[PDB]
Formats: structure tokens, C-alpha cells, sequence
């Protein structure tokens, strides 16, 4: 079987530990966006942001490649957390005692090495809310994402747009856009910079 | 690529030099490293040259170190064992094996099973 | 013994990570169904369902078979998570914090290949309560499931009717049935059609 | 040593995956039992039973026996959970968010291959109480338990009567009895009948 | 190096699921006692004692020796959970959902084989309190700690006064003293006796 | 693949329970410090702090070291849990119910050796809070840090200022600066002393 | 199927054709891959020739690849290797191996314990 | 039973019937698969047959699936093979293995190792 | 106790008997069970005798069941193969493999790597 | 320090002394044990001595315990076996093995493959 044969051959020497670059010189690009289901809840007391995220990652392997030919009708696999190399995306201004509270998944990869990961999840996220336009306050909520061991030199964050299609109507939040950024910063641990994207939800409060 | 075959042995005499061809079939030649082993009438295998499946990593057997050669072409899916000055010590059957996305090392647990070696004599 | 010597010979060669066909060319398809035990809870602050849940998921391994005669008494294997191929299905609109509330259990499979796998759960699903008519409110509560990384061109989603037997009638709600829809839908995340299967809880206040 | 040499041995072929029985064509006997501890909570908002629950499972391995000469010193070994079988004896009507909400502890098995299996646990199961008699209202409180990937074909359960001599006494609930019943019922996901044993807690609320 | 070397030769033919005895016939001497830090809560209302604890185990592997001499600069070693036989003590009073509240913590080995254990931990354990005479009623909260699959026969366990130095002052409850005493019971579950220590908080609420 | 070879290589007889020194009988210095991003909450009838905090620990491994000229382009490799040897420090005034409520991220490695790890957690420790100046008082609340299996004779903690760069500031308690003081305090466990590193809050309640 | 067994073996002449049955017994012979493979009187065990389970998959040693044609049939539970003209280089013992729903490669962990072969003489 | 103990062979002619026995000690006889095996002078050791714990399975292989037959006996802690018309290929030293409640199937790696076994001449 | 070496051989008639002595050297030689082993110069490796750490467990080949006796003796760090009446068969050199706290079993597994045997010749 | 190759060897006459070098190449020395071993024309290899990574610790065969020993020297990238009084059993090919930051002990489960050894001969 072609699909048997076919994860026999890729998982041969292949080292989860290992950034699957071809050259070790130049960074891994990897596309980060969002896709912001719905809003749980916006917890003014805790100053929490409760919502409903399915990420996406998308990078090249290099190491997952073969010919369709050789394998018909194989066209994708999936791998198991721990069984790849994913990278090590992080909500930096997480809320929730786990931290990551994101649910693993299945990688996809095709045949010329692209590997995809959307995992879902309910994320808790801290957010400064004022109440001082008590009825038609409009609320910046923050949502910075990043690997937490790559830096720029290994990892290179790209950012694009959030999806919103799938979104649900809040009974009293209104989306009024999801902008997301990226930034590179520096921080205290090392010389290495750090690129990130953040996310802001940017929520009125309904009449 | 999943199969490898040696070539191109012969009978040579002393001091001469000698090309070995693995030529591959059964995969993409570019994701996978190729090792040189020999198996000698009555000794066991042992390592002679690598290459990675880029061709930016070889290794060599000491005995090999400066008279054997490796390298790899991508067009005619061929790794090319080049020998210079043969000496009696490297007569026997070489065999080549692939090692997929291997670093081009000695290292027996990363390399495949080898085809049919080819014997070469001096 | 035969359980022995056919639990050897069914793990041989055998990949998990393997999707079980025996063409790799046509989708795997698996029948999905519902088995609902008790709503727990209708959450009309947190606009979240709780509700007592079998899942029902059967497919053919075609890997998993043998000869009843070649093996006496055993027409039957079960087999924990992790050591054969189970569906990834999931509950899209999950508002648990851990997304998959399902409790794993054993997959069951018969002489003929046939995967049979029932796990229960407490799920959490995210449900817009409507107060307008606070006596007679008549609420649908979708519960939508599919598989995560398998689109339509690899596993089929079939649906099959959900079950009232085992239903325990709730305390403030009465359930006027359930009726179920298999849709195939497309994501932007990529070209493929994932097929899901939804179910109408369709609960209606108590005097 | 002998507990080595018997531990080295006694895992020799053993798959934790099979049932245990030496003719394959017969259920294996499982005699289940409760202990119960405490009643904890009796939630009347929630229609959930908290209790303080040590579960009794009693069977025979057939492969894990020795002679007592050759191993001398030896009449027992422990068995951690996933080292040997255990029955996957489940509370169906678990209000619990994990369903299983039992601790798993070792497996006691002496030289006749007798195991005993005495998990602890904190079980919350769904019950109805009824507040109309409010004071004086007798509540019975169903905690239904059996195997969920074998049924009576293959797992025969057998009851056996519940220990109440070390019930620490509640401060609103009066216990008047633990009965429990053994029955065989068919499920519409099967054909094969399912037994279980269904333990009564039957409370009183006192003055 | 020393510290390699030991480590790969002790790792040698050990079995983590044989009581490390040199004579089988012999009970293994567990001596186990309590370091209380402080009460973290005494919950009136749900009759649960949560306090900070450290539990203090100690006994001799008699696997894990030898010369300080042949191992220079090597005194001690430490294994992870899972990697050497341990105690299964457990607070069988215990209140929590996952009953064992322990955090497993490396246990220590020193050169003569003497293995020490100090895992802490928050545990909630049932406790009756009494508010008949409210502003000055003397509480005990009993907290029972043993084996759960090992007996007197094959585990002795033996009791040792619990450390207070470490004790900081609640604000609600005075502590008078944390004594406690070692008993054997008999369980319906088997004929085997069963070792077990109580201590017993014993507060008083404040002024 | 020079990345790949170094993975390969750098794992070769490397034993994770060994603490990565190169004499044995010098302790390992291992570096600590805090990086408080924000105050989540202050509960005064719980007596709990919960913070955001990332811990800082630097080490020197000596059997991950290579020669960036034999791998180049590998200058830093990344461990995950369980893979190399790790400082155990833990928080000793924990309130938190698994105790160790920090996230495990990967260790960070260069060609010198130097271990790098920053895993981020919210901590939960308990904390005395002072209601008599209910505008104007100052909280002094303790986190104490250290290794819990390891003393000054294995493990040198050393005491580096927290990072404060990164904090955001709170509601309702203002931050004065978070001072610590590094100790080595005896235990009635052992006579092994055991250093640690305490970090005092010190917040003001804000008008 | 669990258990195979080599039979047609014999003496043949130097570029005489040679067909090779394999009969399967103990289990169904559609859910294992047979492999064959060869075994000289001074040698090591070598891999000639594979077929997967459902018969879609083939693999040769390159020595036996124009040369060696393998084929299944349900019908009578057999693997049948079909030999065009022959060398001396084929005198050995064949024996045949199963593999649960093996793809019919060349790797050897894949399959079962071979059984009692056959000895071709060329 | 832990140790098992071939005895019965010698010389015999072609054609002639041989019982060899293996005696068990140092444990429960009724608890362990009984495995037989060969070794030729020059070849390498190979499976004969086999019979399960509790006697329902037995396995042979194909040279001697219709000759050699085995049985347990409990009362003397005995497992007994039998052979009919043996033949020139069946001398060498057969050796037998207890399998700790084996199936009696012929995979090595669910067998301990073989005792001393006995030379049987035809 | 880490390395153990024998001593004690050389040339004997048969019938006779002989003492084999085993030195433990870099450990401490009570946390060690001792395993005699043969060569047997045209054979393989094979078990002889065993004695456990603690010396209460003993196990033995058949063929030297109830001629040769194991013990062990703490005081000089010794392990003592004594010999009865001796059989040309007996004539090898004998190995002593130390196993850390073991049962004195046959299981090659527990038992370390074996020394420098000493020949003897019956 | 990856690769390791032996030196030095020759022909010497009984209770002469003789001096092996391996010289290390593809990596750090200091961060790398050396062991030597023994192949002898046909028996097995064998340990014969080793050193640790930072020199603290070696370990030899009993045969070779009072004559030789072993050394390192990190300015040349050098490991010294120094060879007492030889004796016509030290008459084999040695070679040497790298093991990463090995303890210098016997393991064989601890060092890399050895180079090709050198012959020496008494
Ligand atoms: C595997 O998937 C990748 C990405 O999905 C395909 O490569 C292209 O990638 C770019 C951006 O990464 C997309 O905008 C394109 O739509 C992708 N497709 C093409 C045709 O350009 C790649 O072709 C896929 N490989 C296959 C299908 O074999
Ligand atoms: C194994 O179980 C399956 C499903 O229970 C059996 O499949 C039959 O065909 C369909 C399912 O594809 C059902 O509608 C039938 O009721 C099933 N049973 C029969 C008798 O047709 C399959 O036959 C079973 N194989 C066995 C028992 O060997
Ligand atoms: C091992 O334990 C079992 C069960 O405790 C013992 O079985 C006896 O007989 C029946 C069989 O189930 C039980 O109901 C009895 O309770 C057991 N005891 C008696 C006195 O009958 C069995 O005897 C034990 N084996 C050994 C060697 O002690
Ligand atoms: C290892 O530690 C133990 C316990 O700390 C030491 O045991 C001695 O004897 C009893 C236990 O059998 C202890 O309670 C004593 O405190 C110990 N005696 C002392 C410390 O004098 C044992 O000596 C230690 N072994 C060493 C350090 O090699
Ligand atoms: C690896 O990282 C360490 C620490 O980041 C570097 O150690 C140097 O010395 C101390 C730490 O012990 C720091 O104060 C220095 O800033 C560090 N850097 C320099 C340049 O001195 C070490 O040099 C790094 N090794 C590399 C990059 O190969
Ligand atoms: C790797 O990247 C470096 C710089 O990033 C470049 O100089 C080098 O050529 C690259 N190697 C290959 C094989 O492309
Ligand atoms: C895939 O295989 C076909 C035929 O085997 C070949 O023509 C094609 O070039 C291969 N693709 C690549 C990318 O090498
Ligand atoms: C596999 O499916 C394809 C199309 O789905 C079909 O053409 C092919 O014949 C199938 N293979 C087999 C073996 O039936
Ligand atoms: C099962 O085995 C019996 C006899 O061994 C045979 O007659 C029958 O055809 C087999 N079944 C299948 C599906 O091959
Ligand atoms: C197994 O059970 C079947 C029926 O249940 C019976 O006919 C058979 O004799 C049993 N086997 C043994 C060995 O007792
Ligand atoms: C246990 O062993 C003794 C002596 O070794 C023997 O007499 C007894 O029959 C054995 N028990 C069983 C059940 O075989
Ligand atoms: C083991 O203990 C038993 C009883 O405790 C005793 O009779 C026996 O002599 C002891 N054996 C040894 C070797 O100490
Ligand atoms: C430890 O080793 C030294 C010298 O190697 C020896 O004198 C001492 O007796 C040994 N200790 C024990 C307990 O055997
Ligand atoms: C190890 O430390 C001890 C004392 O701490 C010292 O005497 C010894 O020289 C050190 N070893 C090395 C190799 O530096
Ligand atoms: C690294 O390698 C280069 C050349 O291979 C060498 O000059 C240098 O000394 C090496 N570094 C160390 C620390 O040995």
C-alpha cells in the first residue's frame, strides 16, 4: 500500500528536534494567521478576553517531499504532535493557567513538503477594559503571538490577515475589525530578537 | 532513491585509477544521501565514502582519505566514486546504499540496505 | 491461545498514523451518529449547552480482519487509543476549554474489519438562548461535527439518525426531537471540502 | 532474588490488549462490588450525587500464576495500569466532566492469578431529587456501572453486595441502604447484550 | 564520569515494580511522616480541610549502592516518578477530585541506599467540623496516609512526628498540635492487614 | 545536514538524571531570576497572589558543546522536557493545586554549552495581606524559589534582579519594585542545606 | 499467509526459463505480501523479488529485474516467480516470506520468518 | 517449564521411527509452549514444531508437517515428538524451548532459550 | 562486581575434578550474581553455572546438573566452579560474566560482558 | 573526536614494548572517550583498554592490566596505548572508537565504530 509505503519512507531518520531547513543558514518562514470564531465572553472584572480561535500555521518542511507518481493517490499525510517538528507559537499575554490552551492536532503536509496546522481553541487573554464610556466604550483587546525559542535568525514570523467569515454575531460585543501586526522586539534573556504578531479584536460594546 | 545500483568495477592494476557509478531508481536521487561500503572475500563491511543528500557533507574511510573522491549529479541520478592510485588492500565488491536527507556520515543505522555490489580487483 | 497469537498478527505492520483503505485512491467512509443520555445544563448566561453525549463512529479498517476458524471463539479485538487509526472527528462549536470533551475508549472490530467506536462525554457546545418568549421559548442548539485534517477526499461523512432510547427527560426543557444534516462545507484555510454532520438539539421550555 | 526472577517471568508473551482467559469461547468472570465511603454533595440545583466511592473488580488472569516453592517469599505482585488487562468497568451516568473519575491504583494479583482491583474515587452521578416532600422526601440515586467495550459474551459481571461499614454518617442525608441489581441490557448501537450492576444509595434527608 | 557511570550501572536490571527488599520474606520498613507549612482553607460548609503539606517518606532500596571510593564526588542520586520503586501512600480520607493531590518530586538515594521522598502538595481532606460551639470550638481533622496495595505483611509502615517549624499562622485558626498514631486495620477487601498513620490537626478558631 | 548531525551527535550517551557537571564535586551554578509581566489578581480573602511571571534559569551544561565550525549555521539547538537535564526549582509557597504551575517551554542551547530556559506560568503563592491601612497599605508578598532535590553541595543557586521591563500596570495595586535576596536555609528533611531566592512583590494599594 | 512454502525448484541449463509456485496455508493468502529471496552456499540471504498483497506492487533486485517476473493468484493461494533465461549466478536456495499487508518492498523487517526452500542449479 | 531438557536420540536408518522427549524442571510444566528445533552440523537452527500450553496448537514445518508429530503430557511434565520415516536431511541436534503460555506458533522471539539438546543420526 | 576474571584452568583426565576461581575487581563483588559460560572453540557461547547475588539461588546446564556445584565467597571476593568427574565434552574455555544484583538465572540479558576465559581440556 | 585512526603498529619480538597512537579528526578531542579494541585473525573483538574523556578514568582487560596503559594528550589531538612486554597473544589489529564524552569503560553500547586498526605482531 502507497500510503503505508509512503509514511515508512518519510519518517526515515527524520528527527522531530530538528528545524527542517535545507541550508541551517537562512530562517524557516512561517505564516501565522487567526481565525476568530466567536467571543466567549469579555470579563471586565478579571480583565480577561474569552474567545473561540482556530490558528494557522503554515510552513515547508523539506524533509516530508515525494512524487505522486510513486505514491498514487497519496496526496497529503498527517502527523501526531511530537512525531514532527511544529513550531512553537505561544500567546505571550495568556490568561489561562495552562498557558497554551490551544488543542493539538494533526499536521498536514502535501507532496511538495507544505505542512499546515490549525489548531482550534478557547483562549484567555488579558485585556485593560475601561468602563469609562460605560455605553459606547470601544475596547482594544491584545493578542500577541510568537515562538518562544525561535528567534528572527531561526523562525521568521510572517502575519496574515484574520479570517473573519466564520465569525458569530455577540450578543453584546460588536467586531468591528480584527487588525493584526507584526513587530520584531528585544527582550532581557538574550541578544536574539524576537519577531511577533499581535492581533487587536477591537470590540463596541452593543446599545 | 529507495534503489541504488553500483557500477563499473572491474580489474585494474596498481596505481591506477577507477570510477564507480551508483546510479538510482525508485524515488527523487536529491532526498537522499549515498554511502560506499566493501565487503571483501572474508572480512565484514566496512564504511569507504559518503556523501549528503545535498553534496555539502562527505565523509571518508582513513585508508581512503586521500586517494578516494565522491560526488554526486543530480541530472543523470548518479553518485560518482572516483579512486585514484588503487592499491591491492581495496580489492573487493563495493555496494552503495541511500540514506534518506542523510548527512553524507558513516553512521550504518542511517543508510538503507545496498543493491548489488559491483567487484573490482587490482 | 488464539487472542494471543491474533493480537500478534493483527499488530504486524501495522501504522496508526495510516488511513485504513485498501485503494488510497477512494475516501474511507465513516457513519457518524448521536446517542443522547441527558441535557445536563442550558447555560442562558454563558449561551452554552451541556449535554450527555455517545458518539457513534464505524468504518472498515480492512487491515484488522481474520478467519473466525483459523481463530476459535474470537470474533471480536478491541483496541485503545493510539495503537490503530480512529477519526478525528470533532465538535466544531466546542465551548469546553479543552475542546475534545470525549473520553477515549476501546474500538471494536469484528472478523470482517469493522471498526465500531463509542465514546462518551459531557459536551460543552456554544448555543444562541433566545428570551424573547421566556415561557414558551423553542431554542436550536446545533452540534456540529467533522473531521479535522480529513476533508471530503479522504474520509466520507456519512450521517446516521441520533438516538432518543436512552434520552432521560430534563427538568425546565423538553426535547421535540433531533434532527440531523450532513453538509460539505469549504474553509478558507484550504481547497478541500470538509464534510460535517449537525445536529438540532430543538429543546422547548417547561411550563 | 525471587520477586525479581517472578516479575522477569510473569510478563513473558503477556499482551495487556487480551482478555485474559484460557478457552477464548468463555466470559470471563468479573465480580463488581462498591464501597462506599461518603456521600460528599448532594447537589439538588445540579441533579448530581458526590460521593466517596472505593469500586471492588475481582477476576482471574490464568497468566499470572507461580508456585509459591519456586518463588518463595512471593504471594503477591502489583501491576500498574496498562501492564496487565483490566475490565473497563465505566459509570454511565457520570455527571463528571472526565467521565472516568476513578483513581487507577496497582492490581493485586496472588499466586492462583486471582486479581483485585480496588480503585478510589470521588464519583459524581446524575440523579433526580425530588423536593416535594421536602422534608421527609426518600431519594434514590442510580449509580449504574459496567464494561463498555465487552459485553456479556465475553465479560461476565457479576454483583456482589456493597460495603457500607466504613460510610462516614452525612449531616443532611440519612443513608437507608445501598441495594444494587444485576441486568443485561441491549443498546442500539449492538447486538451483544451489555450487563450491568446498578447500585441504589436510597437517602433520607434528615430532620 | 562517576555520576554517568553510576547512574548506567543502577539502572541495571532494576525493576521499578519490585519492592526493593534483599529478603522477599521481610516487610520493607516505610517510615513516613508530615511537614504541615500552613491551612490553607477550612471550609465549614462542605466539610473539606485543605492544607499545605509536605510529605516525608524514607527507606532502604537496597538496590541503589555503592563505594563512594569507585564513585568520587557522587553521594547521592535522584530518580524521576516511574524509574524506581516508590511507596503508594495515599490520603484515603481524601476530598479531591484526583484523590492523590501529591506532586511528584525526585526521590532521593544516598550511597548506603537509603531513598527519601518529599512530595508536597495542597490536600483537601474531609473533615466534620463542629459549629455548635462556634466562637470557641476545638476542631480535629483527621488525615489518614497508607499504602494502598501494599499490606503490613509487605509494607511496614512506621510513623514519625510531623515537622511544625515550617508552620506559619492562619488568621481564622489557632493550632494546638498535629499529632498523630499508627494502627492496623482490616479492610473487607482482603484478609491482608493494613498499616496506616492519622494525624490529627486539631485547631482552634481565633479570637 | 549539519543541524540534523548535531542532534544526532549531541544526544550520544547523554543521560538526562545526570546533573551536566564536569568534576562532580563542584556544585553547578545555575542563575535565576523573575520577569513579572503583570499582577492578575490579589485575592485578600484567599490569601493568594496570582501573577504572570516568566522564570529565568542559566546553566552550563558541558556535554552540549560543539564547534560552530564543524556544524555551521547551527549556533543554538532547543530541548524539550524530559530530554536533558533541567533545574528542578519549584515555587514552595505554592497555593496553586498542582504546586508546580509553571509552563514547560524548550531549553535553550549554544555552542559554549549555556542552557537558557524562560518557562512563563501563572503562580499563585500564598500571601499575608494587611486590611488595618484599607486605603494606604503596603503588601509585602514572598515568592520563594529553589530546588527541590537538589542542595548547595549539587546545586548553586545564584540570585540575578528581576526583570520589570515587561510589567503592565495594574488596577487597583501599584508595583514599588520587586527586591530579592538569595538564602540557604536547613530543613529537618536533611542536613543538606538548601539555597533559594525570594522575590517580595511589595505593590501598594493604588487610591 | 502465515505460513508459505517454495516448491519447482530443480537443474537447469544457462538461459533456460524457470517457474518457482510459492502455496500459502495457515490464513488468508490476499492479506500478506510475498517476498522472495536467495541464498547461495557460501553467502549472505539476499532479496530477489516482492509482490504486495493486493498485487498492485512489485520489486526486483537489479541482478533479476528484466530477467524475474512475480505474480499472484488467489485462486490457489500461490506466488508464482517466473525465471526467464538464467545464470550461474542464480544457483541458491529460494525461500519465500510473508508480509502482513506488506507493500511489497525490499525491507526485511517488514516480513516473516522464511520457510524451507528450494534449491535452483543453473 | 523454565528448563527444558531434550533426550531419545541416536542413529537410526531411513525410513525409521524416532520418539524423542522433553523432560521439564524448574516450574509449571502446563504453563509453557513447548517449541522443537534443529541445528545441522554446517546450517543454522531452524523451527521443527511446535505445541501450544494447553495442547490445541501445533505448528510444523513443511519437511515435516505430514512425519512428526507432537503431544504434551502433563502427569510426567513431557512433551513427546514423534517421527515417522525419517530422512537424511533430518540429522542434526534438536533442541527444545519453553514458551511462557505460548501459542505454539513457530516465531522465535516468544521462546526462551533451548537446553542442550540431543544428536539424532539417520 | 564490575570486573570478574577466572583462573583456575588447564589440562585434565577424565574423571577428574578441577576448581574454577572467579576475582571480582571494581565494585563490590555482594551486588553481583556470577555466570559461567563456555566457548566450546567450534561452538557458540553457552551457559554453564550461576549463583546469585546473595548466593541462594543457583541455576545449571543439564549436562553439568550433577557434576558441577557454584558458590560464592565474600571474604576474597570469589565465585568457586567446582568440577566432578570431567567429560571430554567439558574441554573449552570458561568466561565469568557478572549480572548487577541478579537471580543467577541463564538469561543472557541480566549478565554483563564476559572476561578473558580460562582453557580447560579434558 | 568522530574519527578516530589508529598508528604505530608493527612487527616486535617477544617482551618488547610498543607505542599505538590514534590521532583524532572531525571534531573535539577533549569531548570524546577512546577505547581500543582487538580483532585477532579469527576471533572476536575484543576490549582491550580504555580512557576517559577528561583522562580520569580508565579501564583495561585482565590480560593486559600490568603492561599496558593508556594515555591522552589534547595538544595533538592524541590517545597513547604504551604496550609493555608483549606476548604472542597481543598478535591482532587494534583499532579505536570514539564514545562521546564516554566514562572510559568497557561498554561496547557506549563507543562509536572503530577506524581501520592496525596489525601488530610478536
Ligand atoms: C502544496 O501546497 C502548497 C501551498 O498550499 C502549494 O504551493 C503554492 O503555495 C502558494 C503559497 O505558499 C499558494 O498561494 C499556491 O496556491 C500554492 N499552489 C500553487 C499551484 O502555486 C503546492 O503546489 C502544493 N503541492 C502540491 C499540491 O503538490
Ligand atoms: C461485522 O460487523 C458489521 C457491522 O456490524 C457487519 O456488517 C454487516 O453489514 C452492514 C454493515 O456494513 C449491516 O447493516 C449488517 O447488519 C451487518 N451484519 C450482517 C449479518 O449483514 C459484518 O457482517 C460483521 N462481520 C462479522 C460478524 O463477521
Ligand atoms: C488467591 O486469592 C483468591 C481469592 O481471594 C483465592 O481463591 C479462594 O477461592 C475462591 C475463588 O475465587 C474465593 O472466592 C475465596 O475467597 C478464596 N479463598 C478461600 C479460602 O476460598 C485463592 O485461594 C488465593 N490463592 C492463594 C495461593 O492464596
Ligand atoms: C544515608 O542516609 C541515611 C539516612 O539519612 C543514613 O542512615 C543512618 O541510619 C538511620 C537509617 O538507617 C538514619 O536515621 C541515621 O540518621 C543515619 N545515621 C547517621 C546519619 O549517622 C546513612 O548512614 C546514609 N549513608 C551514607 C551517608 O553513606
Ligand atoms: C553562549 O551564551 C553565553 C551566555 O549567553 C555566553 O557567555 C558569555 O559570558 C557571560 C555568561 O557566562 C556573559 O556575561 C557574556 O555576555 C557571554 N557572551 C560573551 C560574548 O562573553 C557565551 O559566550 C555564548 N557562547 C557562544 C555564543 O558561542
Ligand atoms: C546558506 O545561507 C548562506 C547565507 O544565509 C549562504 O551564504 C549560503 O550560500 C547558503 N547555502 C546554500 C547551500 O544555499
Ligand atoms: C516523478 O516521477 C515521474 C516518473 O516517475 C518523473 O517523470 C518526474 O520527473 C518525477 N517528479 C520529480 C519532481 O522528480
Ligand atoms: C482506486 O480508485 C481509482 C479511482 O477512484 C480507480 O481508478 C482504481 O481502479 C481504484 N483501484 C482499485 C485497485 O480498485
Ligand atoms: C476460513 O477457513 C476455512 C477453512 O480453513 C475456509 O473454508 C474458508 O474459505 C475461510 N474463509 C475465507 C473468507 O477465506
Ligand atoms: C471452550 O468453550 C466451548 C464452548 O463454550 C467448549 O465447547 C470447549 O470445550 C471449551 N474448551 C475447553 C478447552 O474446555
Ligand atoms: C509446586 O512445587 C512443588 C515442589 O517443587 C510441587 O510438589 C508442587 O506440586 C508444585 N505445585 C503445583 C501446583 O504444581
Ligand atoms: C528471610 O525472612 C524469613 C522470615 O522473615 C526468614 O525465615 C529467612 O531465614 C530469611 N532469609 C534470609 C536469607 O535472611
Ligand atoms: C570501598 O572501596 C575501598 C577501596 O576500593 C575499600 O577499601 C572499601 O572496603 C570499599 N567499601 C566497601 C563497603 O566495600
Ligand atoms: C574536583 O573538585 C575537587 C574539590 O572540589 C578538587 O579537589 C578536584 O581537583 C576537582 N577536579 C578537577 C578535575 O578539577
Ligand atoms: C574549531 O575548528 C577549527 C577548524 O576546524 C579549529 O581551528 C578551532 O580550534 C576549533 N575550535 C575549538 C574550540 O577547538
Amino acid at each position: 500500500e502507497f500510503q503505508r509505503k509512503l509514511y515508512k519512507e518519510l519518517v526515515k531518520n527524520y528527527n522531530p528536534l530538528e528545524r527542517p531547513v535545507a541550508n541551517d543558514s537562512q530562517p524557516l518562514t512561517v505564516y501565522f494567521s487567526l481565525s476568530l470564531l466567536q467571543i466567549m465572553d469579555v470579563d471586565e472584572k478579571n480583565q480577561v478576553l474569552t474567545t473561540n480561535i482556530w490558528l494557522q500555521m503554515s510552513w515547508t518542511d523539506h524533509y516530508l517531499q515525494w512524487n505522486v507518481s510513486e505514491y498514487p493517490g497519496v496526496k497529503t499525510v498527517r502527523f501526531p504532535d511530537g512525531q514532527i517538528w511544529k513550531p512553537d507559537i505561544l500567546l505571550y499575554n495568556s490568561a489561562d493557567e495552562r498557558f497554551d490552551a490551544t488543542f493539538h492536532t494533526n499536521v498536514l503536509v502535501n507532496s511538495s513538503g507544505h505542512c499546515q496546522y490549525l489548531p482550534p481553541g478557547i483562549f484567555k487573554s488579558s485585556c485593560y477594559i475601561d468602563v469609562r464610556w460605560f455605553p459606547f466604550d470601544v475596547q482594544h483587546c491584545k493578542l500577541k503571538f510568537g515562538s518562544w525559542s525561535y528567534g528572527g535568525w531561526s523562525l521568521d514570523l510572517q502575519m496574515q490577515e484574520a479570517d473573519i467569515s466564520g465569525y458569530i454575531p455577540n450578543g453584546e460585543w460588536d467586531l468591528v475589525g480584527i487588525p493584526g501586526k507584526r513587530s520584531e522586539r528585544f527582550y532581557e534573556c538574550c541578544k536574539e530578537p524576537y519577531p511577533d504578531v499581535t492581533f487587536t479584536v477591537t470590540m463596541r460594546r452593543r446599545t | 532513491a529507495v534503489q541504488l545500483q553500483a557500477s563499473g568495477g572491474g580489474l585494474v592494476q596498481a596505481g591506477d585509477s577507477l570510477r564507480l557509478s551508483c546510479a538510482a531508481s525508485g524515488g527523487t536521487f536529491s532526498h537522499y544521501a549515498v554511502g560506499w561500503f566493501r565487503q571483501a572475500p572474508g572480512k565484514e563491511r566496512e564504511f569507504v565514502a559518503a556523501i549528503s543528500w545535498s553534496g555539502r557533507s562527505t565523509s571518508f574511510a582513513n585508508s581512503v582519505k586521500g586517494r578516494f573522491t565522491i560526488s554526486r549529479d543530480s541530472a543523470k541520478n548518479t553518485a560518482y566514486l572516483q579512486m585514484n592510485n588503487l592499491k591491492p588492500e581495496d580489492t573487493a565488491v563495493y555496494c552503495c546504499a541511500p540514506a534518506r536527507f542523510g548527512t553524507g556520515s558513516a553512521a550504518r543505522d542511517e543508510y538503507d540496505d545496498c543493491g548489488q555490489g559491483t567487484q573490482v580487483t587490482v
